[PDB]
């Protein structure tokens, strides 16, 4: 893209490198929420993804993490403070390899985000979708079949590196 | 004798419905919240002199997913439907908990106890009265609990199992 940049995760299973999933963040439509999930891959702010967990995978759902302050499933912090509003609702929830914004209820945006394996749509108009996996949905599906039914894993599979590429 | 009971803990986020069941089950409790997608025990039990079976579905407090929720009710055989006691909100969800185990029945009458947890707290919102109050209008029994320290826990289990055992007489 000429407008959206692009950023990478580095995905490890109890510390082996899986591969790598790169994503286009939709700036262009939802800048906000594409720039705190930007600064938080490249940790410029001084705190951000590198090392955090998907602590949550439920096959055929999505692939959710991000909790780089409590490590639990249940912290979250954007580059705005704790929380930020809900920026827009122009895209939706469309299939595999939407990123979009975990919450717990309106205007609560933190840094835990999710990665659709399947269409979502009844999130659409409650969760920020911002951005899509451009390289590395293989890399996705392998995570996907760590997950189990309530979401726990049976390896950790972590951010083991993250930036911005180009 | 042996039976066997399908209970289901519901209730708001937060409330203490995995701390409860994971103190009934495993004996112990953790101050850390390990947010419910769902869970399901088995444990085996005497009440009142009779030996069963308890299965437990631990649910999360999430609001939206009426069909699957729906679900539950319909193979649940009791409810336990549990507030916090410093969240006051949490009580205020109690009636459409009910209202909703109500329908998906299509009765009346769905053994059902009224839990009130996180006792041990110093920040109560939620007075004993306006629990008891409720719980008689329902015609339901009320149980202070903590999974913290386990005041009532077993208690809580055991009563919604006396109250399947007094729907099935009728
Ligand atoms: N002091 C105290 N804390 C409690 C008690 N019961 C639960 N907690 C705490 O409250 C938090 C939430 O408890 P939890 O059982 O996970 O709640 P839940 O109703 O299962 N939440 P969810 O609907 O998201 O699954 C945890 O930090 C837990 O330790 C209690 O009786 N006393
Ligand atoms: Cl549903
Ligand atoms: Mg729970």
């Amino acid at each position: 893209s000429m407008v959206n940049p692009t950023v990478f995760f580095d995905i490890a299973v109890d510390g082996e490198p899986l591969g790598r999933v790169s994503f286009e963040l939709f700036a262009d439509k939802v800048p906000k929420t594409a720039e705190n999930f930007r600064a938080l891959s490249t940790g410029e702010k001084g705190f951000g993804y590198k090392g955090s967990c998907f602590h949550r995978i439920i096959p055929g759902f999505m692939c959710q993490g991000g909790d780089f302050t409590r490590h639990n499933g249940t912290g979250g912090k954007s580059i705005y403070g704790e929380k930020f509003e809900d920026e827009n609702f122009i895209l939706k929830h469309t299939g595999p390899g939407i990123l979009s914004m975990a919450n717990a209820g309106p205007n609560t945006n933190g840094s835990q985000f999710f990665i659709c394996t399947a269409k979502t749509e009844w999130l659409d108009g409650k969760h920020v979708v911002f951005g899509k996996v451009k390289e590395g949905m293989n890399i996705v599906e392998a995570m996907e079949r760590f997950g189990s039914r309530n979401g726990k894993t049976s390896k950790k599979i972590t951010i083991a590196d993250c930036g911005q590429l180009e | 004798s042996m039976t066997e009971y399908k209970l289901v803990v519901v209730g708001a986020n937060g409330v203490g419905k995995s701390a409860l069941t994971i103190q009934l089950i495993q004996n112990h409790f953790v101050d850390e919240y390990d947010p419910t997608i769902e869970d399901s025990y088995r444990k085996q039990v005497v009440i009142d002199g009779e030996t069963c079976l308890l299965d437990i579905l631990d649910t999360a407090g999430q609001e939206e997913y009426s069909a699957m929720r729906d679900q539950y009710m319909r193979t649940g055989e009791g409810f336990l439907c549990v507030f916090a006691i410093n969240n006051t909100k949490s009580f205020e969800d109690i009636h459409h908990y009910r209202e909703q185990i109500k329908r998906v029945k299509d009765s009346e009458d769905v053994p059902m106890v009224l839990v009130g947890n996180k006792c041990d707290l110093p920040s109560r919102t939620v007075d004993t009265k306006q629990a008891q109050d409720l719980a008689r209008s329902y015609g339901i029994p009320f149980i202070e609990t903590s999974a913290k320290t386990r005041q009532g826990v077993d208690d809580a289990f055991y009563t919604l199992v006396r109250e399947i055992r007094k729907h099935k007489e009728k």
